[PDB]
């Protein structure tokens, strides 16, 4: 005999994000790729460019990573590879994904600085201050996901079926987990989210109030992105807060718990779905993609 | 493999890091087109802006604004008018002292396939002696089928009106002023709507406008 | 470490049957509790061994579980 | 009009240091890339030293890299040799050569009046005849080899020759072995295939007594030199 | 005057006027005999080899 | 008076309506039936050459067929290495308004000309190493529409005043002033054999002159609005025309009128910039939409089309040696074609 008796699992329809995570790779990987194509050195003559390059490359790098994600959650959390791998891998994702929102925040911050300062801006605007802002952001998400590199690291004892990557929170008594999550909330949807708002709001007030710069395309992409941003991270967000504050012992842990790869699905749709309001609303997008 | 004449790439290299920094010192630099009638004040407003084809270069508020007086050209104005293409605006001036010219120059360049997305800065240029002009000689001379007050506000803004509707694009901007050859704010304006091009511009580039 | 323990208390046994479901009684099923897998006595034999080394099996590991944290967070 | 003056030049013991300028006024000076040869008191030119334009690029030759370096100041129009650790192979005459990288250019085109320095895999071109003689009015060929072919894949062949006469600065005469240096009587025609290479001079005047330098340029070497007596 | 262009036009036609024009059918045999004695040496018309074509 | 020689000039122009009617007793269509078309010609962008900033507006190869000369609105004449794409100049313009250029036949000077009314030459083989200007042609009254060298010491502009001159670069004087255009001339090429030249203005007119004699020599006048581009067939005996009517059309010098007409109904944009061949059998035409055409000059059919420029091609030549074609687009793009 192998054990008492078997079970397969229920695998709830939280778990059924599979489909979430296919859609999104399907409709992200060749846009994303054909985005950093045109939006690269051969359109990498003027500063709008670099931001949108950066922001596609951390979105292809987390749709190429997506890959093991699917492979992964249908496979009940065992993990078949290398522990080097469970190190990396993971930390790499989150740092794609920590890109991708301070990338964005960067963008916002540069739209508004150039509606509010247009003749500061054309005198200190050029492709190096949009690389050493581009390199802030990943610098900032790099820093966000070395508690990630540190501490991932796989385990199987008494089980032949699973190894699972997971982390090490040990030590003091100095609750890591719960330091770590604040510190992710505050710098990926507080001050992100904020800085978003309030550049755009700020960018609107005074576009609108000119009759000049004023169009209603503007409040569309805006609005689009600010609702698409905070829609698609809001599950994702407070679910790691929930799962870092909630006891073991689950009072309700468990829905959260199966709803982890819902939410995580959900904060891909985003990346998904930047490059769709990029090219719907570009200068010609197809046009470029077609001469280039 | 390149051979020791590789300086021949060096030298290539120097030159389009030379090209790249004069375009991107160029591009800083704010290009206008001022146009209007033969004695219509664009001497005057350049004078008073601080200083074959000439230019005009002042700099205001940390602006490089340059101003070419194409009106030294005495010849087909569609053959090099595309070259004027990608300004910023156009400084049309008039003489409110006057004028059907002005009035179809204006009908010509408003509608002009090159400039359908330019904003024109309009100046009713030389609006101190128009009140001479509209207390003897009234607006009815000038127009024969303008039928109204004539009083002094009411016939410079009729003729701004008769100006403003010979514009048919809804996407660009006529920013009306007058002068009156006192200036010292004409500056004020040309900057005020430059930088609203410039946002506009900007807005463009990065797809919200 | 207490990854010893489950043979300590192992050493007890002496039938074939709680071996068997003794050696496998011990899992990680992470998305049970010790009646939740035992929903049937799976005979006499395990469910008496099986009680015991799962009790010790999820008292070791909840000090410091190490869980799997799905990709992503 | 174009002229290169060197300063530097004296009596110095062994293994010290002193440093050569070279002050030039007359041209773009920026956009040359500035030679430094040097010839002994009795015997051939030798290259030294190369800074380009800009100064994005040196070379040294084999016997003077790390003692020797090579700077340019744009702004001041000078150029600066500095040299250390002196030893008795470098007592020379160092002279400051001009040259300008293009298609169609003629580097090594102006030199200048030069320095007396005096201390208390390589591509190598032979030129057979040490010294020929001649009479004027008649017609005379000096003619030089290499080691390696100097026709690269580009079709050009890197050969120019060089004429120093009594007393005076040595003269570019052909570039690339066959285009006359500006200024140069059409006298003069060069010739060659890969390897061999020759130079006929027809109706020699008298004031084409000197010794003549074959040089390659195809990569980072000059020849004895054909001294040549009316 | 205004006459003095007129008189200037109208020589220029009576000037202009009297230069010999040939049949356009000689022409066009011009015309294609320099063609076809040229097409042997035209690197458009006729794709040169690109061991001959210097911009490969 | 003035009517009694208007009708005496509207007879001569009727008795030479008449004399070209009468000497056209066939056509080049009927006459080249019999030729095997040219084929499909596709050519593909071999060199591309990116230096320049804004609207390239004028293009002249070099004799040696290797290196180009480019003018554009940011006021660089940089004339480039075609093989290598590399960049042997940069001449920066005192006025960037920019409407001609061109390379002397020996190679050492550059012209340039545009808005300024003044034609200023360029040395390039100077001592100093740096590309001064040698001589500013001055003394017209309109836009420089055109300008190419005879030779080193003369050359002859097209200017927007309705006409065109020849100039002794050495003293700097109009040694011979060419009248008779009614329109501002907007293009100008040279015979082979250097001894005339043509010129086409917006009086839809191109007029034959000669740069010894200084009168004009034929007038064709087959087209209906402004010719902005000419270019002599490569013999020297007929030349072709581009107007803005989308309409290009071959004068023959010998029979004095028009031959063929190579016109599209799918095209209804004008022609910058015209050019045949080293054969003279194609002739490319660089059009308003984006995209240039080449044609068989004795069928007229469409042999091909040269797209890949994503503005308006203001300039178009084909090298001496007839190996490639560069073409030239307000998007300050060049590339070369084989």
């Amino acid at each position: 005999p192998a054990d008492g008796i078997h079970l397969p699992k229920r695998q709830p329809g939280d778990v059924a994000a599979l489909i979430i995570y296919s859609v999104v790779f399907l409709v992200g990987v060749p846009g994303n790729a054909l985005v950093v194509w045109v939006t690269a050195f051969e359109a990498r003559r003027a500063v709008n460019a670099i931001w949108f390059l950066n922001l596609a490359v951390a979105d292809l790098l987390s749709c190429l990573a997506l890959p093991v994600l699917f492979t992964t959650v249908l496979n009940h959390n065992y993990w078949y590879f290398d522990a080097t791998a469970c190190i990396v891998l993971p930390s790499l994702i989150l740092l794609n994904m920590y890109a991708s929102i301070l990338l964005l925040a960067t963008i916002s911050a540069d739209r508004f600085l150039l509606v509010f300062k247009p003749i500061w801006c054309q005198k200190v605007r050029g492709t190096g201050l949009a690389w050493m802002a581009c390199g802030v952001a990943w610098v900032l998400a790099l820093l966000l996901t070395i508690p990630s590199f540190v501490y991932r690291e796989a385990y199987k004892d008494f089980y032949s079926e699973h190894t699972v990557c997971g982390i090490n929170y040990g030590g003091g008594s100095f609750p890591k987990e719960k330091a770590v999550a604040i510190l992710r909330l505050m710098v990926g949807f507080v001050l992100p989210l904020l800085t978003l708002n309030i550049c755009y709001t700020f960018l609107l007030l005074r576009t609108w109030s000119r009759k000049a710069t004023r169009s209603t395309k503007t409040l569309k992409v805006v609005m689009a992105v600010v609702i698409c941003f905070f829609i698609f991270w809001l599950p994702y967000q407070v679910t790691g807060v929930m799962i870092a504050w909630l006891p073991p012992s689950s009072p309700t842990l468990k829905r959260v718990e199966k709803l982890n790869s819902l939410c995580v699905s959900l904060a891909y749709i985003n990346c998904c779905v930047n490059p769709i309001i990029y090219v719907m609303a570009g200068q010609g997008f197809h046009g470029r993609l077609l001469r280039s | 493999l390149s051979a020791e004449e590789r300086a021949a790439l060096e030298r290539s290299k120097a030159i389009e890091k030379n090209l790249k920094e004069d375009g991107i010192s160029a591009a800083k630099d704010v290009k206008l087109l001022l146009l209007g009638a033969d004695n219509s004040g664009k001497s005057t407003i350049v004078k008073q802006m601080k200083i074959g084809i000439v230019e005009t270069h002042f700099t205001f508020k940390n602006l490089h604004f340059r101003l070419f007086d194409v009106g030294g050209q005495r010849s087909e104005r569609k053959k090099w008018i595309h070259c004027f293409e990608d300004v910023t605006a156009i400084i049309f001036c008039v003489d409110l002292s006057d004028m059907h010219e002005s009035l179809m120059l204006f009908d010509s360049i408003c509608n002009n396939k090159f400039f359908i997305d330019t904003s024109i800065i309009l100046f009713l240029n030389k609006k101190d002696l128009f009140g001479e002009k509209i207390k003897k000689s009234p607006l009815t001379i000038c127009f024969p089928e303008y039928t109204g007050p004539n009083t002094y506000e009411d016939a410079a803004a009729y003729i701004q009106a008769q100006f403003e509707s010979k514009n048919r694009s809804p996407n660009k901007e006529i920013y009306c002023h007058m002068t009156c050859a006192t200036d010292t704010n004409n500056a004020q304006v040309i900057f005020d709507a430059v930088t609203d091009i410039i946002i506009a511009n900007n807005l463009r580039g990065c797809g919200l406008y | 470490l207490l990854r010893q323990k489950i043979e300590e208390q192992a050493a007890k046994y002496k039938h074939s049957v709680p071996k068997k479901c003794c050696y496998d009684g011990a899992r990680v099923n992470f998305y049970e509790t010790c009646e939740e897998r035992v929903a049937r006595v799976t005979g006499p034999l395990c469910i008496r061994a099986f009680n015991e080394c799962c009790t010790i099996a999820n008292k070791i590991r909840k000090e410091s579980p190490h869980k799997p944290v799905q990709l992503g967070r | 009009d174009v002229q290169l003056v060197e300063s530097g030049g004296g009596l110095v013991q062994p293994g010290g240091s002193r440093k050569l300028s070279c002050s030039a006024s007359g041209f773009a000076f920026s956009s040359f890339g500035m030679h430094w040869v040097r010839q002994a008191p009795e015997k051939g030119l030798e290259w030294v030293a190369y800074i380009s334009s800009g100064s994005g690029t040196i070379y040294y030759a084999d016997t003077v890299k790390g003692r020797f370096t090579i700077s340019r100041d744009d702004p001041k129009n000078t150029l600066f040799l500095q040299m250390t650790s002196l030893r008795s192979e470098d007592t020379a005459m160092y002279y400051c050569v001009r040259s300008i990288y293009y298609y169609g250019s003629s580097p090594f085109d102006f030199w200048g009046q030069g320095t007396t320095l005096t201390v208390s895999s390589d591509i190598v071109m032979t030129q057979a005849t040490s010294s020929v003689p001649v009479t004027p009015g008649e017609s005379v060929s000096i003619s030089c080899r290499s080691s390696k072919s100097l026709l690269h894949s580009n079709g050009n062949t890197y050969l120019y020759w060089f004429l120093q006469r009594p007393g005076q600065s040595p003269q570019l005469l052909i570039y690339r072995m066959s285009n006359l240096a500006s200024g140069v009587p059409d006298r003069f025609s060069g010739s060659g295939s890969g390897t061999a290479f020759t130079l006929t001079i027809s109706r020699l005047e008298a004031e084409d007594v000197g010794v003549y330098y074959c040089m390659q340029h195809l990569e980072y070497t000059f020849g004895a030199g054909t001294k040549l007596e009316l | 005057a205004s006459i003095a262009q007129a008189r200037k036009l109208v020589e220029q036609l009576k000037m202009e006027a009297n230069i010999d024009r040939i049949k356009v059918s000689k022409a066009a045999a011009d015309l294609m005999a320099y063609c076809e004695a040229h097409a042997k040496e035209d690197p458009l018309l006729t794709p040169v080899p690109a061991s001959e074509n210097p911009f490969r | 008076e003035l009517d009694q020689l208007r009708q005496e000039a509207e007879q001569l122009k009727n008795q030479i309506r008449d004399a070209r009617k009468a000497c056209a007793d066939a056509t080049l269509s009927q006459i080249t039936n019999n030729i095997d078309p040219v084929g499909r010609i596709q050519m593909r962008t071999r060199r591309t050459l990116r230096g320049h900033l804004a609207k390239i507006y004028a293009m002249h190869w070099g004799t040696d067929s290797r290196l180009l000369v480019s003018a554009s609105q940011d006021g660089k004449l940089i004339i480039w290495d075609s093989y290598t794409t590399n960049k042997v100049h940069a001449i920066p313009l005192r006025s960037s308004w920019v409407m001609t250029c061109a390379y002397a036949p020996s190679g050492n000077y550059v012209a340039c000309g545009g808005l300024d009314n003044i034609c200023s030459i360029y040395n390039l083989k100077t001592r100093e190493g740096n590309v001064r200007v040698s001589r500013e042609l001055a003394g017209h009254t309109g836009y420089l529409s055109c300008c190419r060298f005879l030779d080193d010491n003369q050359i002859v502009t097209s200017s927007g005043d309705t006409t065109c001159a020849l100039w002794d670069i050495e003293t700097g004087q109009q040694t011979t002033t060419f009248t008779g255009h009614t329109g501002d001339v907007m293009s100008l090429s040279l015979a082979p054999d250097t001894r005339l030249f043509v010129s086409g203005a917006c009086d839809a007119s191109a007029k034959l002159w000669d740069v010894r004699e200084g009168m004009c020599r034929q007038t064709f006048t087959g087209h209906e609005s402004d010719i902005n581009a000419i270019c002599f067939f490569p013999n020297g005996n007929a030349f072709a025309t581009g107007s803005d009517d989308a309409t290009c059309r071959l004068f023959d010098l010998r029979a004095d009128q028009e031959l063929m007409t190579y016109s599209h109904d799918n095209i209804i944009c004008g022609i910058t910039s015209v050019s045949f061949s080293k054969s003279g059998r194609l002739l490319l035409a660089g059009y308003d939409d984006f995209n240039c055409n080449v044609w068989d000059a004795l069928k007229a059919d469409r042999a091909g089309v040269l797209a890949g420029h994503d503005n308006r091609v203001s300039c178009l030549g084909v090298t001496d040696d007839g190996m490639a074609v560069a073409t030239g687009s307000w998007d300050s793009f060049l590339k070369i074609w084989n």
